[PDB]
């Protein structure tokens, strides 16, 4: 049994793309990050989703932006995604002035906050370091 | 008849939990690169778990970190999928 | 030449 | 040819990061005991992802706790599947 | 695209059913979770795994216990299984005396110091709070 | 009478 994607829209895809950022963070700009962007427009477009396409957003506007798209009607949509590029920690994303909480942004969409998306896949993809670890792999 | 809130979430995430995420400066992240690809072959294909399988072996196999700093030379990453969905979902 | 994010 | 160290490697949590898990002090927990119910069908029909997606749906929704404290009644639980596989699982 | 399944042995079933923890400890008895520990042997049994069923060991016995299954050779079985029952926090569960991070206990068995399981599935099934947050849930 | 772990 598999959820329903034959709702008149696919839904949003909102694509934070954050490259540059304030000297205050001393976080160095993310070169490459727009290839990637590119190239998730093109994805979701071909999966039949409303792309959107955001560039450096602050925490702030982050924030506002997802709490704004959460009080959508999502009614005729059958999911959501939401793509984070950015630096980051275990449970962070950065805006270009700062960290922010992963649950502070998905937490708009919870089923018994964004009542238009109860029962329907919320999609995260985060490009962005989950902390400071390195994996030297083993010869297979 | 009720749902947990947290219900019908997907979080899918570049690398492991604790972990270094690496990037291209020319073609961007080896995550990102490796997810586009495998939607473009596979999404009128495969359940989203299971293209989201082919990523994390595609990462995995393909991409190996290059520094003149011995402790940030040959890394390797591998995606970390976390679902809390509740059914399976196909894009076709 | 790797970049890490 | 390097695979990472942290490659091939599930976890099947109960519940969703930060929660209580539930358990019913006769029948056992609300996960082992829908993931059991859930493999005893499927291990011979659907690749172990699948299998774990109906053990979310199952514990999403038929289980919600009781409690003559209002503060731990009437509340829920989704699991939390964690995959660093790189290829598909069979039991068959 | 498939894991290799059929090598001659399926692999280990360790089961951890931890149920009375030490006064210091303040946990309480885990009632029920011996109806657990015989319905995973039981079905692990059928998918022709080879169960260990281990009840009431400490932070330490668990850790060695570990240790000694990671240093076993694997050469001949296609994955393994860990189960854990018990009381937990977010990365961590509790032997019958205290907390042991599950990073410590998964660590023996990573691509590179079981070489033996190296390209093979590694599960582990954990049964445990996460913390102490409450499900409201969202009727439908 | 449910239960936590």
């Amino acid at each position: 049994n598999s959820y329903k994607m034959d709702y008149p829209e696919m839904g949003l895809c909102i694509i934070i793309n954050n490259k540059n950022f304030h000297k205050s963070t001393g976080m160095t700009s993310r070169s490459g990050t727009d290839v990637d962007a590119a190239n998730l427009r093109e994805t979701f477009r071909n999966l039949k989703y409303e792309v959107r396409n955001k560039n450096d957003l602050t925490r702030e506007e982050i924030v506002e932006l997802m709490r704004d798209v959460s009080k959508e009607d999502h009614s005729k949509r059958s999911s959501f995604v939401c793509v984070l590029l950015s630096h980051g920690e275990e449970g962070i994303i950065f805006g270009t002035n700062g960290p922010v909480d992963l649950k502070k942004i998905t937490n708009f969409f919870r089923g018994d906050r964004c009542r238009s998306l109860t029962g329907k896949p919320k999609l995260f993809i985060i490009q962005a370091c989950r902390g400071t670890e390195l994996d030297c792999g083993i010869e297979t | 008849h009720k749902i947990p809130v947290e219900a019908d979430f997907l979080y899918a995430y570049s690398t492991a939990p604790g972990y270094y995420s690496w990037r291209n400066s020319k073609d961007g992240s080896w995550f990102i690169q490796s997810l586009c690809a495998m939607l473009k072959q596979y999404a009128d294909k495969l359940e989203f778990m299971h293209i989201l399988t082919r990523v994390n072996r595609k990462v995995a196999t393909e991409f190996e970190s290059f520094s003149f700093d011995a402790t940030f030379h040959a890394k390797k990453q591998i995606p970390c999928i976390v679902s809390m969905l509740t059914k399976e979902l196909y894009f076709y | 030449i790797t970049a890490k994010d």
